[PDB]
């Protein structure tokens, strides 16, 4: 039989079929619902909206993601996401195919008892598995030692592993993510009168910061020179034929990520939780990982992180180490991959958890057949 | 880069050039160009050459003319 | 239309008078698409003025209260009110829109009644439209030739449309809530 | 020599100087002009009439609001009004006094910009401030720890400071004010026959709003006693002598408030806007928080909001926390007596921005000497 993959991420969920390349569907995790009442009859309206459906009509819906911080809020509508990632996207029955999915380290143990709960009542799964993201991000890449950091849309975590082992003291993790930014950019664009407060416009927002943001290389360097002339301006278009031009907030934006303090976090910048992470590992295992920086997620895709994030290790690090910092061009879909090669290893089909493996022992074997 | 944060954000380099010649010899050492006497750089709001007045959805609930 | 006759000494006083005005509107008017521009023509030469036959045969001739007997439509301000036009108006209803609907309800002007069907109407807010819209978005005005009885028609089609008995107001409901079932049932 | 300070707010301008416990001068930013054709001669009628005469001559001018959710829109208008606020209205020089003006939080950067520049040229004022008026509010409060709700006629906004320390990643604005209010009167007014079109008819339904609306402690049982009898009805007497009756309109206005969907609005009351204003801090500020809300602004002084406000927060908060509000009889004009205070301060007396300052940096000093 064959396996599907499902990384249910705060932002967008990514399905498809063990053993493929590449994702099959990828549709926003948003539940939208109207906020208006309705006057022609006939053509029939759904009390609810789920993915590409509830982009389309957003102008007259409220969009809730159902994962917030990396772990499930509203039960009810991630049930509906994963009816429609298996119903109208997919298009397969659940009964007959072992599923997989990911999460993210350190979350609460009840939102992993939950999802297993709730794969074996309600779509009843034959066999279910739980991973954790950094882990299948490393097997996409085909090595077994270094250090990943995977930033998506609501967790942005570390996880040093060497020779195929894992050091779990050594895990960070952080609440500052794509929706972070997002919140951030909507913020700084009041500056220049520019005013989105609805759901729908918050959206807007998103694909601006998508289209048009960078990781400046000097930040200092890089406000002087915006400050100086018109050459970092650039005009995106409204949906409504309206213009706006954003100058030095393209590489403000993200830039919350080397400074947390700018949203009020006290957390440090991502590459020195790196570097934390990586000194609180073994001495004789640090020059391994300091060369093999894996970077995956959305978060990952601004244009010139890469450089930053190497400048900034190589000025914490000691100068006779070498840093290199990996950055495939199909990061975005790393988990995905990783958990389609996972799932397609012989060695990997003993470890399933199976219905009556769950039946016998309860939603509690989660915590065992799973790291 | 430090002291670059303090300048512009802080306004460590306010005095542009009368400092107390114990601040100068420290930002002198730092950086050796001696750029920083000049200020920081800062950008004006005032003169907007891409001014784009947009009706949002609140904005459009009240205005004039 | 009445107070800008009496400029060339026809007085229309009482209902009857009225009821021929009205149809010397209906007949003769239309919507100049450059008011500024129009009104010079009409003051340069006599090719807008024409004819009328009042009742008891005599004969009126008007000019320039042709077109500027609606554009108090555009201009609210000729019969001294303070409101904006009717362009402005739509423009104004639209932009109290979500941003995201914007460019389909710019693509979709519908417009029905009596007093639309003046000839050229629909250039001129078609025009008046697109000088206060965006450049981009595409403005498209929708005026079907029956458009005089377009609520009629509605009205056929939604009492005819199955899902609608349903939404009916009935005497047992009546007497029991009494006429304030009316805001309750119907929006 | 004397201070001034003035608080031109988006419906009244407070003018007055320094020291004193009053406002000198407070009339309504309107700036008029005649809709019809004068017909006598010898009158030599002006051209704009601003204030109190516009308000007494409205019968045949059309009246035009030049600040707007906090926001200039008209700079020739607000240059008018100041011109007449400091010449007609307070009789003096304005190159001899220091000046303090006012600002919302949130606003678009170029608006205090002009302010600057209009100061420093089109008057020349020896020296000028612009302060957030949240936090004028609890200057004259006489507190140094607490949230401010300020609402008036175009800006709602919360602000929250603990010992003298503001978090600004915890401010909250709300476009949501007076002037909504009685547009929302004016679209229900019409349930009951009455028609009000003009602008000049505007300025009645403002009226009638201050003398007859209240805020319901609960909404329900208020709306079911509205429609049992003629308890609530009360009757208000139209310029021209004919006379009006209002029924549960009286305590639906305000409620707007709370209940922002009435009028389209996405966004939540501004009491979940306070409460999740106050939980955006750290959780040890948080009792003091709820100790100390202190409102201010023309739209809080509804007849019973405060009790309203606390039985709301107090439902949201924990049962172990106690909620006081704070409603001081004069917190209509608590941002002027908080800006006098603070204008009056010797400590506060090197905080001033002057000309010689300001041609040195040009308009942009203001963003650093201020916040
Ligand atoms: N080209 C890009 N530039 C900047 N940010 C991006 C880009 N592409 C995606 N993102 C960000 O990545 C986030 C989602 O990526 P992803 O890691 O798939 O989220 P999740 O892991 O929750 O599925 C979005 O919130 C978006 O802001
Ligand atoms: N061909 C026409 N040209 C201009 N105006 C017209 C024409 N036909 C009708 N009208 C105007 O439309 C008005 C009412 O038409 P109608 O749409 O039937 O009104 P209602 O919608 O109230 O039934 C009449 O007063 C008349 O002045
Ligand atoms: N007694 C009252 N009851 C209800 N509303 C009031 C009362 N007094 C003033 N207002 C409202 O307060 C608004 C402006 O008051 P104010 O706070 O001075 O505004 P601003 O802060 O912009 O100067 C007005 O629009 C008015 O509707
Ligand atoms: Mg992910
Ligand atoms: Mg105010």
């Amino acid at each position: 039989t064959t396996a599907l993959v499902c990384d249910n991420g705060s932002g967008l969920v990514k399905a498809g079929f063990a053993g493929d390349d590449a994702p099959r569907a990828v549709f926003p995790s948003i539940v939208g619902r109207p906020r208006h009442q309705g006057v022609m009859v006939g053509m029939g309206q759904k009390d609810s909206y789920v993915g590409d459906e509830a982009q389309s009509k957003r102008g007259i819906l409220t969009l809730k993601y159902p994962i917030e911080h990396g772990i499930i809020t509203n039960w009810d509508d991630m049930e509906k996401i994963w009816h429609h990632t298996f119903y109208n996207e997919l298009r397969v029955a659940p009964e007959e195919h072992p599923t997989l999915l990911t999460e993210a380290p350190l979350n609460p143990k009840a939102n992993r008892e939950k999802m297993t709960q709730i794969m074996f009542e309600t779509f009843n799964v034959p066999a279910m598995y739980v991973a954790i993201q950094a882990v299948l991000s490393l097997y996409a890449s085909g090595r077994t030692t270094g250090i990943v950091l995977d930033s998506g849309d609501g967790v942005t975590h570390n996880v040093p592993i060497y020779e195929g082992y894992a050091l779990p003291h050594a895990i960070m993790r952080l609440d500052l993510a794509g929706r972070d930014l997002t919140d951030y950019l909507m913020k700084i664009l009041t500056e220049r009168g520019y005013s989105f407060v609805t759901t729908a416009e918050r959206e807007i927002v998103r694909d601006i910061k998508e289209k048009l943001c960078y990781v400046a290389l000097d930040f200092e360097n890089e406000m002087a020179t915006a400050a100086s002339s018109s050459s970092l301006e650039k005009s995106y278009e409204l949906p409504d034929g309206q213009v706006i031009t954003i100058g030095n907030e393209r590489f403000r934006c993200p830039e919350t990520l080397f400074q947390p303090s700018f949203i009020g976090m006290e957390s440090a910048g991502i590459h020195e939780t790196t570097y934390n992470s990586i000194m609180k590992c073994d001495i004789d295992i640090r020059k391994d990982l300091y060369a093999n920086n894996v970077m995956s997620g959305g978060t990952t895709m601004y244009p010139g992180i890469a450089d930053r994030m190497q400048k900034e290790i190589t000025a914490l690090a000691p100068s006779t180490m070498k840093i290199k910092i990996i950055a495939p061009p199909e990061r975005k879909y790393s988990v995905w991959i990783g958990g389609s090669i996972l799932a397609s290893l012989s060695t990997f089909q003993q470890m399933w958890i199976t219905k009556q493996e769950y039946d016998e022992a309860g939603p509690s074997i989660v915590h065992r057949k799973c790291f | 880069e430090i002291a670059l944060q303090f300048a512009r954000e802080a306004g460590l380099t306010r005095l542009k050039g009368e400092t107390d010649y114990v601040l100068s010899n420290v930002l002198d050492g730092l950086i050796g160009d001696g750029s920083w006497r000049a200020g920081p750089a800062y950008e004006s709001y005032l003169n907007k050459p891409g001014v784009d007045r947009v009706i949002t959805t609140v904005d459009g609930l009240h205005m004039q003319r």
